[PDB]
């Protein structure tokens, strides 16, 4: 049911990387087009691009940032530990969301609640 | 109420129900899609109607005007 | 090469319908033109399906089509002139008041 | 080549539709379009939704469209904005479209590679069609009325909503 | 020859009767010597009456509907799963306009033509759901859809209607557009139009590896013009604003008829054809995003029509569970959520447009109706439960079906997803329940009391929701009937 | 004991009541109206429970032959 | 029991459902650009998903997919 | 199978008491307050002593369920429903059926006001608490327990003196059908194993250790929130509290019962 990979960890790490800054580009752009523009750049056009290009850099950087240091912390908890659960996985989630959604969003609480719901999520997986 | 009344009643109802918790899950199993639904005459519409309509032109084979 | 070209042209059309709602935020009336671009290409892939299936079937449907998009612009274009008519604008800050 | 051209001919007048500031233009192109539309039925043979095509999309629709948009006498302020921020959100949605969808016929429809070779020769002619040949207007004809005449009445209840819904938001009898 | 048009007896007295009653409006409409007389309700009294009899032609001349049938094959199917669904459609159809003769004379509104485009709306879902190809199938939408789009702008000096009609005909003409592309890319891959040529062509295939991807994209684009139709979540945000702000019995009816035709439509289509896995795997992630978007938006309303709107974008999630599974059981389960979903839905309408005689448009517009109308706040507050799915009431049938495919299918977060909105909606509803009875406000409102028609409707479906359950069989044995007679 | 006929009845004459109050008249303003009502709920519970009985023989027909198709697969 | 019982249970579950309901509600914000775009997502989302995910299980796995879907809700 | 029972007296009347009562007092106009409260009086004391009769000819030396008694649901009969009591659960019917009337009693200085809601409230609480501790099937203690939140929220959130009652109806009712819906999932569960839901032929299947367990956690989610055990036990005090008297008696004397009787009806055997 899972017998079709070739794995390594080093390039489970880089690849989520890579998606998680492609998932986060998509998500960045949505977000800035569903959004008006300022009243004070209705009639230039160059900051509106500017200011979506950014938010899908920033989206793609923080994004990445969590579906890296995902699969990294549960392949370094699966390698030490040397065994396969839902365990290893359900503290990559908790660390990802902890670590990046708290510095983002610059509290604790919200860093606690972002890990705690990341873990039930990989933990249903 | 009577005792031994109450208590055989009591035994129908479990023989009857232990024997008789087969068939409803039978129903449960029936197939959505039955085997060859499409043979089934009712899906076999065009089979019977478009030989009726082969004489009729704008469909006919070329030839057939040629030698009727 | 014939049918990819004239599928690719159909095509564009549709995209271009796509790019033309997406690009007109302000503009409802170019986004019922967008609209109508989307329903000539669906017809245009009727038309060309019927020659390369020899099948007539396309061709039948195309035509009711049209007959669609007909009443279609019609009646949108009736609920624009009244919309028009209780703002006295066509802005899209003055049909915006339903929400939540 | 000459779908090249034609193909050509409607992207442009296409996004000049969705890109003009002014609204008159942008009917104007609409009516490019379908004229280059025409030109492709053409060459599929399609002569009667050729001129339907002129006849009705350009004759009655774009008409239609054109009386409104010109008694609007819409102010560009009302509908202007600029687009230069939507270039990336169009070029995800209009490549993935573009990947999957100008090219969705090529597994099912492989197209033939011209040769070095006259395949011409290999045409094969059966006469026997070509005795008694039907028009398009003819063959259209024989179908629309007898052997699917049911979905040709149901086009006329749509018409009939049509004039009654004309009716009902607009008028203001004098 | 005559007897060929036995197939549509129902169908050519519905549209004769629709233009008599057209005519018979506009003569006597624009008479000086009676005085210009409004005719909405003269001329709804007669379409009623046009509607009854259309049902008794249809529901006496049963076997006679499937007359000539090779005759009609590649116009349209007629078989025991239309019949049943055309008769619940005009039961719904009459009962929405019975609905409508206070609004008529109270608000006067008095253009008869809003009769005649129902009529001619129900016309277009009769033949929905008796559509067995993709032609038919469009043709019947547009005409449906071109109606509800007219009389959602009826009220033609409103913002609120004006605004209802441009965002409907806009995502309506769209969607309908994705939909026809679909329909394009499966002829052009198939050759077919006709729904049996489909599925002989479709069956055994699936997605072998070589799969069409004309085909699979015709059906993705075919579908979702059919989520946007039921209002499925991601193309659900005409519904709220639409229902809100088209004139109200408009929303009542657009709440029911067009549901019943499109679900019919999906069932005959997909069910009957075969792409498979793909689109139960559509139809279950929208059921969940459904399920979900209701709960929390109607949490969020304040006003007793969004509510209403999000509360029936909830229950079309519950309602898709039942076609996800693939199943008998789900589609019957199916079924009865239409069915049941219908009734309540019929008789909390029937208590708006009661209220908007004094024009009730906030849930804190309700406060101390249990102290000024002790039996409508009773009546109403039965209604909710229905909605929250408490038992015994009929509701409850739905949230049982929701988990008992949770644990047939094999989905536990289905199940939780179930329990956690069920949850919710149960809190939104006895929001107003509360509203109703425990709260003491300041300024109270005085409704005035509803018409006989809404009464005697109001009753029976009353009766209907509290005592469904203790004689549950003919509905269960109607809707069995239908799921099988869909292949056999 | 408990007929349909009387269940009917009942629940019509419970309808007319119910509607009486709804409009907040009183419960016994038109009784004719309660005597009609009585009758078409009467009417309308016999006709029911017909109906059930036609639709489970029906049912039996169609489920007997989903079972023989079903049954074809294992020739 | 007036603390973290409170706090995990119906007080913070009132809370963020509260939160969430505002936030879903605000998504219809009455503009039918938005509603058109939405739809234009959502067949987009159909499309990339459900028939070009062959060589994206390359690069990819579910379990990141559900993550990132997650962790948008806490943005901004 | 009819498993009608020859007893006179039996469970059914006692069911249609209550029932009989609400019917009559909904057409009773609210000016024949005294006519109200008398009606209501009576129909409760006289199912009360329906009860003590059904003590008097109760046998004490069975294991089995005694008055037992059928109900059809459909002319299939593939789901039919019994009825029937034993030595665990004779006395919850007896308290419900005393303690109903004593409800009655305590509002009787403020019936003028309370009017045939009250009464009306109360009596349907009545039948359908009684129907819960008499039911030999899961699925019908269910529908019959969730079915007592409408009133008991009704009672609550009218009568009650100060608006705390809003909360605490509001957390009273969102609680217990949390609860409720976990033990329909666990209905569920085990009506796929056996096809049934009637208690006797449960009681005489074999489960698998690994699904008693998890069916055992299902029930446990219900019933530690009846009881309450800790920490669900907090809309306990809220509810008992802002509730009018009669209120807090029904809920602490009935209600909280029902947890603990399902853990020795279903779970525990
Ligand atoms: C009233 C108002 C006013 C306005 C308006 O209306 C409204 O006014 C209206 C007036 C309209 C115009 C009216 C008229 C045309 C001409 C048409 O243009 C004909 C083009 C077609 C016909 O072209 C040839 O057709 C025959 C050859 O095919 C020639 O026959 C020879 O060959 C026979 C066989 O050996 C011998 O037996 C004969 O003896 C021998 O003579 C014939 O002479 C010649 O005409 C199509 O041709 C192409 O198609 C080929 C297939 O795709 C392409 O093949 C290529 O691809 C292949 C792979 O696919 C490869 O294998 C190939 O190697 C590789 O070449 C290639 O591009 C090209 O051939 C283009 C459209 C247009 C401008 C209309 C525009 C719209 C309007 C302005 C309307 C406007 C809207
Ligand atoms: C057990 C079910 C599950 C839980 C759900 C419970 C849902 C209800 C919540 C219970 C809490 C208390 C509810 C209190 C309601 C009782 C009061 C009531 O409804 O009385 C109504 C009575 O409402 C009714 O009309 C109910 C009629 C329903 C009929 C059902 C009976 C069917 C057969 C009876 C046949 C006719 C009578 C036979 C004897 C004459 C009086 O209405 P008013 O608005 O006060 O005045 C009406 C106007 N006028 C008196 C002048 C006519
Ligand atoms: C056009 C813009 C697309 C994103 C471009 C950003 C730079 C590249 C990021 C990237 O890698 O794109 C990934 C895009 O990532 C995603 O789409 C996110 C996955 C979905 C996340 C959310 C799930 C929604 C359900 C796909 O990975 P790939 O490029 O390695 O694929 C190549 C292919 O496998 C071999 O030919
Ligand atoms: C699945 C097994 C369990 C997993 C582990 C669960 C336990 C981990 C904790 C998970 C929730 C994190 C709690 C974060 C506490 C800080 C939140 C906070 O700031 O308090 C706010 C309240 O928010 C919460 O506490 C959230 C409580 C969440 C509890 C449950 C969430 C919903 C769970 C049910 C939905 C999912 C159900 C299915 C799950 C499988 C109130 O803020 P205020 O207005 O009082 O301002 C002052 C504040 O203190 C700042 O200084
Ligand atoms: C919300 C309820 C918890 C999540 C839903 C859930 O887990 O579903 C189960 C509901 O049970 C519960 O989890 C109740 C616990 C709620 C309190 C925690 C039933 O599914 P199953 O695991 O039994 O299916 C496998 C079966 O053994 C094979 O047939
Ligand atoms: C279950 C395990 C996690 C418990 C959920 C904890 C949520 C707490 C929280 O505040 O998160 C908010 C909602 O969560 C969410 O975004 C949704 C999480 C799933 C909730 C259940 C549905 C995000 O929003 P926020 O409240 O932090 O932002 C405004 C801050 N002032
Ligand atoms: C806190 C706990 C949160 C846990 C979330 C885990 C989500 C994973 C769900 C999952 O396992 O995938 C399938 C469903 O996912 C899904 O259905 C996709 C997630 C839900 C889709 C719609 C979500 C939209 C929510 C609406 C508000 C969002 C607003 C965003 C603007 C379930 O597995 P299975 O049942 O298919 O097994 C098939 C066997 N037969
Ligand atoms: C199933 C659960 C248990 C249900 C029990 C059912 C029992 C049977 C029903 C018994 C009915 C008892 C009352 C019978 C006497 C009333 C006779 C009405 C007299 C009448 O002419 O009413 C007219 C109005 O039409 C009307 O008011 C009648 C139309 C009202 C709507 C009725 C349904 C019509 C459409 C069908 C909808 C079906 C929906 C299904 C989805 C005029 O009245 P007026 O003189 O007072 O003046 C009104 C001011 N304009
Ligand atoms: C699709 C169709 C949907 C219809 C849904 C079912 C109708 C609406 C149900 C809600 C109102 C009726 C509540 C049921 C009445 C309660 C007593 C039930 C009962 O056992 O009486 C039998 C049914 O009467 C009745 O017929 C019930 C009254 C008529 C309603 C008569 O007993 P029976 O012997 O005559 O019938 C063969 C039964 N063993
Ligand atoms: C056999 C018992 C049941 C028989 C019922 C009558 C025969 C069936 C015929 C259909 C009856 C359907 C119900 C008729 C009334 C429907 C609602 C009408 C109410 C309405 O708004 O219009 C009223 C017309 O009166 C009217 O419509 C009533 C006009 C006269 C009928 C009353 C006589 C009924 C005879 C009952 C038995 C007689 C025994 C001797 C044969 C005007 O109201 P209004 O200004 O006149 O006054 C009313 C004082 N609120
Ligand atoms: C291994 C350890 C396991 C431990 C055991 C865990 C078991 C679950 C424990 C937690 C139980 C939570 C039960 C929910 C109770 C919520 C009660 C809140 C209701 C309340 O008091 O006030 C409302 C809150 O506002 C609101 O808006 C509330 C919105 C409704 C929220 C209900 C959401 C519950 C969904 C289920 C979540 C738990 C899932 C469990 C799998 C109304 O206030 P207002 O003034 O704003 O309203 C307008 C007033 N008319
Ligand atoms: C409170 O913070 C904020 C957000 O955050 C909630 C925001 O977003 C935004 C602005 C950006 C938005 C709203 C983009 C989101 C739009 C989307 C996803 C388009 C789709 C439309 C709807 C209504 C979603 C429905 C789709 C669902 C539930 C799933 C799709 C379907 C299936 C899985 C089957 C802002 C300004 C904001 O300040």
């Amino acid at each position: 049911r899972y017998l079709e990979e070739e794995d390594g960890p080093l390039m489970k790490t880089i690849k989520g990387s890579i998606t998680g800054f492609g998932a986060g580009t998509i998500y960045g752009t949505i977000l800035a087009t569903w959004k008006d523009v300022p009243r004070v750049e209705r009639n230039v056009a160059l900051p509106g691009l500017i200011r979506t290009l950014k938010m899908m850099g920033t989206h793609g950087l923080t994004f990445a940032a969590i579906g890296g240091v995902y699969i990294g912390v549960e392949q370094l908890v699966q390698n030490f530990r040397s065994k396969r659960d839902f365990y290893n996985g359900a503290i990559g989630g908790f660390v990802a969301g902890a670590s990046v959604l708290g510095y983002r969003a610059r509290s604790i609480p919200t860093a606690i609640a972002a890990g705690a719901t990341l873990a039930v999520t990989s933990a249903l997986i | 109420e009577n005792p031994e009344e109450r208590d055989r009643k009591a035994r129908e109802h479990i023989y009857e129900m232990h024997e008789r918790c087969k068939k409803i899950k039978e129903m449960w199993a029936l197939p959505i899609r039955p085997y060859g639904f499409w043979t089934f005459e009712r899906h076999n519409a065009q089979l019977r109607w478009d030989p009726q309509i082969s004489q009729v032109a704008g469909r006919r084979d070329p030839y057939d005007d040629l030698l009727e | 090469m014939d049918l990819i070209k004239y599928f690719t042209f159909s095509m564009i059309i549709f995209i271009l319908g796509i790019w033309g709602i997406l690009l007109n935020r302000r503009n409802i009336l170019i986004m019922l033109m967008s609209i109508e671009l989307m329903l000539l290409a669906v017809n245009l892939n009727f038309l060309v399906f019927s020659v390369s299936l020899d099948d007539m079937m396309g061709q039948v449907f195309a035509l009711l089509v049209l007959t669609v998009a007909a009443a279609e612009s019609a009646i949108g274009l009736a609920i624009f002139v009244i919309t028009f008519r209780v703002r006295g604008t066509i802005a899209v800050e003055f049909i915006n008041s339903i929400q939540g | 080549m000459i779908l090249s051209v034609l193909s050509s001919l409607a992207l442009v007048s296409g996004l000049m539709v969705v890109r003009a500031k002014n609204p008159v233009h942008s009917v104007l192109f609409f009516i490019l379009v379908f004229c280059d539309t025409s030109g492709l039925l053409l060459l599929l043979g399609l002569d009667f939704f050729a001129m339907i095509f002129l006849v009705v999309y350009i004759g009655a629709i774009a008409v239609l469209f054109l009386f409104v948009v010109m008694m609007f006498h819409i102010q560009i302020a009302e509908i202007h904005e600029e687009v230069l921020r939507y270039l990336p959100v169009s070029g995800i949605i209009g490549l993935i479209f573009w990947w999957e969808m100008f090219f969705i016929l090529d597994n099912e429809s492989i197209p033939l590679l011209p040769t070095q070779r006259n395949t011409t020769s290999l045409r094969y002619t059966v006469y026997a069609g070509k005795v008694r040949s039907w028009t398009n207007l003819e063959t259209l004809g024989n179908l629309l009325y007898t052997y699917y005449f049911v979905w040709f009445l149901v086009s006329s209840l749509i018409l009939l909503v049509a004039m009654i819904g004309a009716i009902v938001l607009t008028m203001h009898r004098t | 020859m005559f007897n060929l048009f036995l197939a549509v007896f129902p169908e050519i007295f519905i549209i004769n009767a629709t233009f008599i009653l057209l005519i018979h409006g506009v003569v006597f409409s624009t008479s000086k010597k009676y005085d210009y007389p409004p005719l909405a309700s003269n001329v709804g009294w007669l379409g009623l009456l046009s509607v009854l009899i259309t049902l008794l032609l249809l529901a006496a001349g049963a076997p006679l509907l499937t007359i000539a049938h090779l005759f009609w094959n590649n116009l349209f199917r007629r078989d025991n799963f239309t019949y049943f669904c055309q008769i619940f459609l005009l039961l719904s159809t009459a009962g929405t306009i019975s609905m409508c003769f206070d609004f008529f004379d109270q608000e006067r509104f008095d253009a008869f033509e809003f009769i005649v485009l129902i009529l001619l709306s129900t016309c277009g879902m009769l033949f929905m759901i008796s559509a067995y190809d993709l032609i038919a199938m469009y043709l019947a939408i547009e005409l449906q859809s071109l109606c509800f789009y007219v009389i959602a702008a009826s009220k033609r000096k409103s913002e609120f209607s004006t605004e209802a009609g441009l965002k409907y005909l806009i995502l309506g003409a769209f969607s309908s557009g994705i939909l026809l592309f679909g329909c394009s890319m499966i002829y052009g891959s198939t050759g077919a139009t006709h729904f049996d040529q489909l599925a002989k062509i479709l069956t055994g295939y699936e997605i072998t590896g070589a799969r069409s991807s004309g085909i699979f994209m015709g059906i993705l684009f075919i579908a979702v013009g059919f989520l946007f139709k039921i209002t499925a979540v991601p193309f659900h945000m005409w519904a709220p604003d639409i229902y809100e702000g088209s004139p109200t019995p408009v929303t009542a009816f657009l709440s029911i008829a067009p549901k019943i035709s499109i679900f019919a439509n999906i069932l005959r289509v997909f069910i009957y054809g075969s792409y498979g896995a793909t689109l139960q795997q559509i139809f279950f992630f929208c059921s969940i995003a459904s399920m979900i978007l209701g709960a929390l938006a109607a949490m969020a309303q304040t006003k007793v029509k969004r509510l209403l709107a999000y509360s029936s974008i909830g229950h079309v999630g519950y309602i898709c569970i039942g076609f996800s599974c693939g199943t008998i059981e789900g589609i019957q389960s199916l079924l009865i959520g239409i069915f049941i979903y219908a009734l309540m839905t019929m008789d909390a309408f029937a208590i708006v447009l009661a209220l908007r005689q004094t024009r009730v448009k906030y849930i804190a517009d309700l406060g101390a109706l249990a102290k000024t109308n002790p039996i409508l706040a009773i009546t109403f507050s039965i209604t909710m439960f229905s909605y929250a799915g408490i038992p015994p009431l009929a509701g409850f049938c739905s949230k049982f079906y929701l988990f008992f495919a949770a644990l047939g299918c094999g989905a536990y977060f289905l199940a939780l997803v179930g329990v956690v909105t069920s949850v919710i909606g149960c809190f939104y509803y006895i929001r107003l329940v509360k509203r109703m009875f425990f709260d003491t406000p300041r300024t109270w409102i005085l409704y005035e009391p509803m018409d006989r028609n809404k009464s005697l409707l109001l009753a029976m479906t009353s009766f209907f929701i509290t005592l469904f359950l203790l004689y549950p069989s003919p509905l269960f044995s109607v809707t069995h009937q239908m799921a099988l007679s869909l292949y056999l | 004991p408990i007929s349909a006929t009387m269940v009917g009845a009942l629940l019509g004459l419970g309808t007319q009541m119910y509607s009486n109050a709804l409009r907040k008249l009183p419960y016994m303003r038109h009784p004719w109206e309660h005597v009609v009502g009585m009758g078409l709920g009467a009417v309308f519970a016999n006709q029911l429970v017909k109906w059930d009985v036609k639709l489970k023989e029906d049912l039996d027909v169609m489920l007997a032959k989903a079972r023989a198709a079903n049954e074809r697969r294992y020739f | 029991d007036k603390g973290a019982i409170e706090i995990l249970g119906p007080y913070g579950i009132s809370y963020t459902f509260r939160r969430l309901a505002e936030r879903i509600s605000q998504l219809q914000s009455g503009f039918v650009y938005h509603y058109a775009f939405a739809m234009l997502l959502g067949l987009t989302l159909f499309v990339t998903f459900f028939c070009m995910w062959d060589s994206l299980s390359s690069w990819v796995d579910n379990r990141l997919s559900f993550i990132l879907i997650v962790s948008s809700f806490y943005t901004k | 199978l009819e498993h009608f029972c020859e007893c006179y007296f039996n469970l059914s009347g006692l069911i249609l008491c209550p029932v009989l009562g609400s019917i009559i007092l909904l057409f009773i106009p609210n000016s024949r307050i005294r006519l109200i409260r008398l009606i209501g009086l009576c129909a409760s004391l006289i199912t009360f002593l329906y009860s003590l009769v059904l003590w008097i000819q109760f046998d004490s030396s069975t294991a089995k369920f005694q008055f037992v008694e059928s109900l059809r649901w459909l002319p299939y009969e593939n789901i039919n429903f019994y009825l029937g009591i034993d030595g665990i659960s004779l006395f919850f019917v007896i308290l419900t059926t005393f303690l109903i009337p004593i409800c009655i009693l305590v509002g009787w200085s403020g019936m003028r006001s309370y009017g045939k809601e009250y009464i009306i409230a109360f009596l349907i609480c009545e039948f359908l608490m009684i129907a819960v501790f008499c039911m030999l099937d899961l699925l019908l203690f269910y529908v019959f327990f969730e079915s007592v939140l409408i009133p008991m929220f009704i009672i609550i959130g009218v009568w009650g003196s100060r608006q705390r009652k809003i909360k605490a109806a509001y957390q009273f009712f969102l609680y217990t059908l949390l609860g409720s819906l976990f033990m329909l999932l666990a209905i569920l569960l085990i009506l796929f194993q056996t096809g049934t839901t009637d208690l006797q032929i449960l009681l005489t299947t074999e489960f698998s250790e690994r699904r008693q367990i998890f069916l055992w956690i299902a029930f446990f989610a219900s019933f530690a929130v009846k009881v309450p055990m800790v920490p669900v036990h907090i809309w306990l005090p809220e509810a008992h509290v802002e509730a009018p008297t009669a209120g807090s008696v029904i809920l602490a004397g009935i209600l909280l019962k029902f947890g603990t009787y399902g853990f020795l009806r279903f779970s525990i055997p």
